[PDB]
């Protein structure tokens, strides 16, 4: 026997309030803003933001996956997947250049 | 009714004070420091143009 | 309830409409003031 | 007693016709309600209850009742007569008595409403000695908080903020807050900061305040709405003053600048102002 | 040699990083699950910038309303706001969907019924016979006090091995067999009777 329920949560604490109602999670969210699409809406410019860290997220532990890793925070995942990928490019272009050498080598041994 | 009341006039007056005591007042005071240089700093080159015309005289 | 909190906005928006001509009433009349003030200093030169 | 928190207790302590007694034995605005019943005839009393105090308990009753709010420019008006209760708050702010505790920086400012600006720039000075250590019922430190803005902001005591090191012991008000009410105090503190940067020379008195790491750690840490607000005013202030903004860009001011896009803190213009606050931190840095 | 002892020190320091940055991601996973969440309500329920407010009106069970509501607004209060969240209660004549409360055991059965269909917030609610119902009546179809013993025995160990499969994954068939242990421990207890 469920019931429609009716309330506001301030600005000053509206994310606080969102973690706390999902932490146990009584009631399903509505849908009357969902007619103004991602666009702008009445956060959806900051669900759009939220969503491109969360793509930068994905694509930093999908890298670590295929690097076979174990598994401000948006921006330090970014800043560690940015660090990550500078890391493998730096190895591949030393193992390049050791590939390279390495063939001048034979080279110029069996010359 | 109850809490709702309560939520009510908690609203009402957390309105009222952000908007009145923070925000109004900010734009209160910094229209009065305006008022209070903005006219002086022309008053100050208004005294340097006398000054010249008393030497000159 | 929500003509009751609409009553908090009304005002807020009333007083930010206040804040916003304070401004103007303000410099217009410090402008003024301090224009006989500087005649006045101006003249005390002549003196 | 020196300077206190409870105000309320100070204000409506033993007072020194009846309207001007009542005003000086009722706390907060219950003082003027009970002051204008007489109107006159309770000016005329009232005028000699804060220029005629000696006592310690009543000159508390005086100078705490007038910071409060007859305790309004009404103090040196017509019915006054000779007598004045807003002008005589300068001398006393320089004394050590606790009506002076007051008037340290909180009495005189509400004195000064009948400009009598020498009561507001009488504030600056002994402002450090009004909260030296406030523990007791009384008007002190929390009457400071934005009675004392009025009177720091003023030209009047603009540049003795910094010249007696007044503004200096106000420096780590801006500091982050563990509580809602202390954010609220920080957020009126860098609010009555921002309007002396409003001031042409507390604008080079809070350089020479030595607030800049506070300033720079409230803007850095700005999250609440109120809190988030005072710091775009600071900065938008101090912004065209050089090294006011240069500094705090190179010290991260672009960093915070760039999360405008979620602000809401109703900073004045809001949008307008952090715009341009964010645009001359990124220039400057 | 160089170039390649290079590459070798880079991918160490690289694998170092990623150590720590999977461990970071992982509750980052969590993170980025509660933020898309944040964003679907925030893009689904409007707001009031005159209440400076999210406010809206959604369906929620009396005893649930009866407790949240009040968590919901302590924690608004806690999280150092002016105010709290509010608790009140809407009016609708629409119907809201409604579940009946699940436990541990009827979960599965309650499921399996559930795939007909649902009903109103307190309507009737067939599961609740069926749930003995059908193991009352699959017995009969397998009556043989010698296979029986083997079906509740292979039950056994799923139910013993519950802590471990719980975590370990397994075949997708596996894993819909696992999920109605109970279910299948009672109806070869049925079957045995049977």
């Amino acid at each position: 026997p469920m019931q429609l329920v009716q309330i506001i949560i301030p600005i000053e604490s509206a994310h606080l309030t969102v973690s706390y109602l999902g932490e146990l999670g009584l009631l399903q969210f509505k849908d009357l803003n969902s007619e103004k699409s991602p666009f702008q809406r009445t956060y959806a410019a900051q669900i759009k933001k939220c969503a491109e860290m969360a793509r930068k997220l994905r694509f930093f532990k999908e890298q670590m996956l295929k690097a076979g890793i174990l598994s401000d925070l948006e921006v330090k995942l970014g800043d560690l997947e940015a660090e990550l990928v500078e890391i493998n490019a730096n190895g591949d272009k030393l193992q390049r250049a050791h590939s390279e050498l390495v063939e001048y080598k034979l080279v110029l041994q069996k010359a | 009714n109850d809490a709702d009341v309560s939520k009510q006039i908690q609203q009402m007056v957390r309105f009222i004070r952000q908007e009145a005591e923070e925000k109004a007042n900010e734009i209160s005071v910094s229209a009065e420091e305006e008022f209070n240089i903005e006219k002086l700093q022309l008053v100050e080159a208004e005294k340097k143009k006398i000054r010249q015309e008393y030497e000159r005289k | 309830g929500i003509q009751q909190l609409l009553a908090a906005e009304q005002e807020a928006q009333h007083i930010v409409a206040a804040a916003r001509n304070a401004k103007m009433a303000r410099l217009r009349q410090a402008k003024e003031e301090a224009e006989r003030e500087i005649a006045e200093h101006r003249a005390q030169v002549e003196r | 007693d020196h300077a206190e928190l409870t105000t309320e207790q100070v204000l409506k302590r033993d007072i020194p016709l009846q309207l001007l007694r009542r005003y000086d034995n009722r706390s907060e605005s219950h003082r003027a309600q009970l002051l204008d019943d007489d109107g006159p005839s309770y000016v005329r009393v009232f005028v000699s209850i804060l220029r005629d105090i000696y006592k310690e308990e009543t000159v508390e009753y005086v100078l705490a009742l007038i910071d409060e709010m007859k305790r309004a420019r009404l103090f040196h008006d017509k019915s006054l007569a000779s007598e004045d209760t807003y002008e005589p708050f300068l001398r006393l702010l320089w004394k050590g008595n606790w009506f002076i505790q007051e008037k340290s920086c909180k009495i005189l400012a509400s004195i000064v409403s009948a400009r009598i600006d020498d009561v507001l720039k009488l504030l600056v000075e002994w402002l450090c000695a009004q909260l030296k250590k406030p523990s007791h019922p009384s008007r002190g430190v929390p009457v400071a908080i934005n009675c004392l803005a009025a009177l720091l902001k003023e030209p009047m005591v603009r540049s003795s903020f910094v010249q007696a090191d007044g503004v200096k012991l106000l420096t780590p008000l801006i500091s982050p807050a563990s509580t809602q009410q202390s954010i609220q105090l920080l957020y009126e503190t860098c609010l009555c900061v921002w309007l002396l940067s409003y001031y042409e020379p507390a604008v080079e008195y809070l350089a020479t305040t030595r607030t800049l790491p506070r300033l720079i750690d409230v803007v850095k840490s700005s999250t609440k709405e109120k809190v988030v607000r005072v710091v775009v005013l600071i900065l938008r202030n101090l912004l065209p003053k050089g090294n006011f903004a240069a500094q705090m860009i190179d010290l991260g001011l672009p960093q915070v600048v760039q999360s405008l896009k979620a602000q809401a803190w109703s900073d004045e213009d809001l949008l307008e102002g952090l715009n341009q606050l964010e645009e001359g931190l990124k220039d400057n840095i | 040699s160089e170039l390649k002892t290079t590459l070798d020190a880079g991918l160490l320091h690289r694998g170092n990083l990623l150590q720590t940055i999977g461990d970071q991601f992982e509750q980052w996973n969590l993170l980025v699950k509660r933020e898309k969440s944040i964003y679907h309500t925030l893009n689904m329920l409007s707001l009031d910038v005159t209440k400076k407010c999210l406010v809206g009106e959604g369906w929620s069970p009396v005893f649930a309303t009866k407790q949240i509501q009040d968590a919901l607004e302590r924690a608004a209060f806690d999280s150092n706001s002016q105010v709290g969240a509010i608790f009140q209660v809407l009016h609708t004549k629409e119907s809201p969907p409604t579940y009946f409360r699940t436990n541990k055991f009827t979960s599965a059965f309650q499921e399996i019924v559930d795939a007909y269909g649902v009903a109103k917030y307190r309507e009737a609610n067939p599961g609740v016979f069926t749930i003995v119902t059908f193991p009352f009546l699959f017995a009969v179809m397998f009556g043989d006090w010698g296979h029986g013993i083997c079906l509740l025995l292979g039950t056994l160990v799923l139910i013993v091995r519950e802590k471990k499969l719980a975590s370990q994954k397994l075949d997708d068939i596996t894993d819909m067999t696992f999920g109605g242990r109970y279910v299948i421990l009672m109806m070869a207890l049925f079957s045995i009777y049977t």
